[PDB]
């Protein structure tokens, strides 16, 4: 109370509710502890190894089984076995009349809160067969869609793997789109669209995906006897090295972990 | 020869000369997005609206509304132990939560372990009567008994002053636990953070969905005065949830089974 | 860490041309906190991982 | 010999000895103006009043007014898709916007391309009832579907608390998108900025006049509580628009065709 | 809670609405993004060259066609062909009874939000004729107005261009006014006044313009045959190097991009 | 929103009307111009000699 | 850029006698932002162009 | 000029013993403003004339 | 002591690895206050005893 | 004098062991004010006399 404060009048704006949109601004939060700097650690004191696993690329790069198809005896050259859409949202549903279960890949789990995606998608194909089952598969990449008959060896991107030396193999579909970022359908929107057809070719070319990847037969399946051979192929799916997501959105506002009742 | 690898991996010649070309575009987010989102731990620190609470639905007269809520947000759908009631597919009724699906609720049941502090905001919107000078207060519970989500009213308008003081001593606000208070007429926002105290526990079950019927060990009691006059019927409390700075999740064991449906008609 | 006006000294959101190390994994020291730790012990750009 | 130059140019001897003499007057703006205006990008960062919005015109009872507005200001004149209705030259009626002609609305249809963030202020003037503790909130929409300018009311005064929560979950405020809230009794001003998120888009059509019937990809939902009692009939929201810092316009392809007329009688 | 804060009481003034008049003060704005420093660039990533084109002098210096007049066979020495006012607001209207279109120069576009202007205006004259059409034009600058008959070679500023060597030529009208800044009429006010007359001389000397520029005939049009020759001259208009604008005002509060209905 | 602000609670007194008696204190005045430092001079540009 | 009290250190509106370079064109570097860029890379007086 | 807490560094009202130069005339340079000018170009005590 | 922003410079609550001297007794000088004293005269970690 | 946060740098109330010069008389210079004067011209402890 002796002198007079001659500092300048300093303007201010009150922020009662704070800053609840940005992810990096410090907060004026009354922590309900004794020490103001009360803080634990985030390490291998839970029994684990110590790796940060809330990275988007650490969750999405996990190779997860997605679907399975078969390669019949009656398949001949230029027969489509499966066709699938190049995108993150690789789910599979189990309906049972009141409930509808949605089983999602880690690639589809880690990309649901977002509205744009880009990058490469890795598909791991796994042929279950004996040593005496021989043939050639063929992996068409087509940015739009495949025609209703045979697909020519020119005018598409293809690989033609022999399954004698490589029964299991992965194929990385890079970014070849006219945009930089495609849209995200969400797990909510992927449950109504066809993304794995195995009877015809799926419809790509949408603003939501990066085209389509299809499996054809080049050489027929050779058999060691007269027994009926039921050969299957497994499709596992992961994120490639380019894979990025952006625009946090409303993709998971309608999802739930409780069944439909 | 890399033929039953549990993670796969055998690169066959694909359709590109240049491997992973979108990492070599340094100035990509100067053109399209403006920002890059790499981790979920950065994105979990955005607050998101969870649920609203109406204090003039529990008691009568002038009283003190108290709400025992978990520190972790309750889950979005058809609970067997839900705090609301919706019309189901059999044209009947079933318990249901009319809360939002936050990113914390999304990410937590896909991990085994969970540890860390959790941040809340209580916003106090709506209408109110002109004769209020209430104090909104948050105070933490003990870590031995997890209390479920419950609502209680303590009457303050008795003829005896001692029987008002005995109601103010039934409250967690009167205890040695950590308490934050604010006046509703001047700030109306708490912005609290629940620390991770534990009885020798390194983590807890991140795949535990029944928070509204059991609670967790980071529960908090929210307390606010309310009167029985009209225009306080629209007085409510909004909960915004987020994640403290010592927060971590355990090992990823896959996405859970999900379900897609809109909200039913509330009955 | 707990410093005065720490948001000014961040690159904080974005490109920050040398912040294209998004393909790097964060290493957490055996009893590392989040605040006064790896955001200064990995590098300048360890704040896009949330630290 | 410079004889069909698309920009012209062949200087013939004019009536001055000294070429461009007003650039050699250094201390000219110490005498007359006090300041110099060189660019429009400096002048586009002054806020200007666009339009006002009355929340007690959509619902009934105590409810939550929500307004889906574009991030870019709508245009000033006789729209075919206008939000108001004026008396035209045939003594009839036609759609009309009673909004102002901002500098952004003036400069944008003369350029091809457009990119950048856009800043808004929501001022909340007028009268109000004494029993309000509402929260004004701004929250952004997605960048896939541009919503047109629309007004919606969500009722909050139901008998069921679950059927109030189901109305609070029909709102964009409950979502993971960026949300800014404020109390009207304490600050009543948002001061938000809409970033330029896009589905791989480098710019958009700067010559797109139909923002009130289509919207753009920077839309925002503004939300505010309102009651049906009198003296809230004069409660309104004022929108002030301006331009963020990463904003740019494309190539100049000439002024558009302009029209000069006063506002008609609103019918 | 251990010590007591003994800092001085510091006075403040709250600013709830902010600062919405000045163009340089920083703002306390809650940006609705994840990163607080979310910012794009403003460059040639739109397909362009990278030039800043929101400069007033970059928009206003573009040479834009304004009007057109003719030079008849019956024109003789000291015959006025056109007269025009030296100012920024060079527009042209198309009326069609309910609607009235206003087509404006980039010089008139870039100077409508302002209330004062100064500087030099550049006029580009472009004679469309064959090689056998010869004569002399004459460009009077008069700060006030030209008299109703012939204008003398003394007492005005004039040039007398021969159109044999220079069929296209521009003429820069500098600042010769009694003020430093003239007023701006606006595009709203320029639609009612006469700024290009081509039958008499326009009225300058107002506080809104910098005088008048007129075109007279010195030598008659020479013709190669007995055919009727319809020679025209085009007037293009731009800002000179001196051109400046100030006092942001209400010049465009009544303009619109939607027709009159 | 990552850390917590641990600066001290700093006391303040609001001055809505300002300081309208003293002749030397700076002011928080919203000048209605484009430039915040909009200022002319006070000299012989009025036709005079330049004396205060 | 984002600095504390940046309006004090500007010439900010006006004459600033060496700020009569209004006849100069601003050069934008190939991925230049507006904030931490050309206002410091062209010169002191690049804030009258809005940067 | 526009500086932070400029009233503290003034003599600001009064005697300031060397401020008995009230019999001196203020000289204004040919395009001098009032703010970033003669209050620093005449002397320390040129703030009793209002500069 | 009475200093500006003293909570930032504390370890203030916790582990602070060298703050495992909880088995040490605090020594109080014969006329020591709590504020401008033993929190700086014992060591850095004398603030977990309440000083 | 008029300085920013002057109460922090005082001993301000009390013992301040060398402040047992209460038996000393304050000397006032012939035109000394109270503010920018004898509180700095007598000694450190001249603030218990009210200066």
């Amino acid at each position: 109370s002796r002198p007079a404060v001659l500092s300048d009048i300093q303007p201010y704006v009150p922020r009662y509710c704070g800053n609840l949109a940005n992810s990096d601004a410090p907060e004026t939060v009354n922590k309900l502890s004794v020490d103001s700097k009360n803080e634990l650690i985030d390490t291998r004191t839970m029994g684990l190894g110590g790796a940060d696993e809330l990275t988007i690329h650490s969750i999405a790069s996990r190779m997860t089984f997605w679907r399975q198809f078969d390669w019949p005896e009656s398949a001949v050259t230029d027969t489509l076995l499966a066709s699938m859409s190049v995108q993150p949202f690789c789910i599979d549903t189990v309906t049972a009349s009141p409930v509808t279960e949605i089983h999602s890949t880690a690639l589809a789990f880690a990309s649901a809160p977002f509205e744009t995606w880009q990058g490469s998608i890795k598909f791991h194909f796994k042929v279950v067969c004996s040593e005496y089952h021989r043939g050639r598969l063929r992996l068409v990449y087509n940015p739009l869609t495949n025609n209703a008959g045979p697909v020519a060896f020119n005018q598409v991107y293809s690989t033609t793997i022999d399954i004698s030396n490589d029964r299991e193999f992965d194929y990385e579909c890079k970014w070849t789109d006219i945009r930089a970022w495609n849209a995200c359908i969400g797990i909510d929107g992927a449950t109504s669209a066809t993304f794995f057809n195995t009877a015809a070719a799926v419809t790509g070319g949408t603003p939501f995906d990066n085209g389509t990847l299809s499996v054809y037969v080049v050489n027929e399946l050779a058999t060691p006897s007269t027994a009926a051979a039921d050969v299957k192929v497994q499709v596992w799916v992961s994120a490639g090295d380019d894979f990025a997501v952006a625009v946090p959105g409303v993709g998971l506002s309608q999802l739930s972990y409780f069944q439909q009742q | 020869d890399n033929s039953n690898n549990p993670v796969g991996g055998n690169p066959i010649d694909n359709y590109g000369t240049e491997h992973a070309p979108l990492l070599k575009e340094d100035n990509q987010y100067l053109v399209y997005q403006g920002e890059r989102i790499v981790s979920f731990k950065d994105l979990l620190r955005r607050y998101q609206y969870l649920n609203s609470y109406w204090p003039q639905e529990t008691g009568s007269g002038f009283r003190y509304y108290t709400l025992d809520s978990p520190g972790m947000p309750i889950y979005r759908g058809w609970d067997p132990n839900g705090i609301d009631q919706g019309q189901d597919s059999t044209a009947g009724n079933s318990p249901y939560n009319f809360c939002s699906m936050t990113l914390l609720n999304y990410l937590a049941p896909a991990f085994v372990c969970q540890r860390g502090s959790l941040r809340h905001k209580w916003v106090t919107a709506g209408a109110r009567v002109n004769s209020t000078a209430s104090v909104l207060s948050a105070t933490r519970h003990g870590v031995l008994f997890p209390l479920p989500l419950a609502e209680t009213a303590h009457p303050l308008d008795n003829a005896l002053v001692g029987d008002r003081r005995s109601e103010l001593q039934e409250m967690q606000r009167s205890r040695l636990n950590g308490t934050a208070i604010t006046p509703v007429r001047l700030n109306n926002t708490l912005e609290i953070e629940l620390p991770y105290y534990s009885i020798g526990q390194r983590f807890h079950a991140s795949r535990f969905l029944d928070l509204a019927g059991t609670g967790d060990t980071q529960g908090v009691e929210i307390a606010c005065e309310i009167s029985d006059g009209g225009n306080d019927a629209n007085y409510r409390l909004d909960q915004f949830v987020s994640v403290g700075e010592d927060f971590t999740l355990g090992m990823f064991v896959g996405a859970p089974i999900m379900y897609f449906y809109n909200d039913p008609t509330a009955t | 860490e707990f410093k005065h006006d720490g948001l000014i000294s961040k690159p904080a959101s974005a490109v920050a041309k040398a912040a294209d190390a998004l393909s790097m994994i964060p290493y957490i020291a055996p009893y590392a906190k989040a605040t006064s730790m790896v955001a200064d012990k990995i590098g300048k750009i360890a704040r896009i991982f949330g630290y």
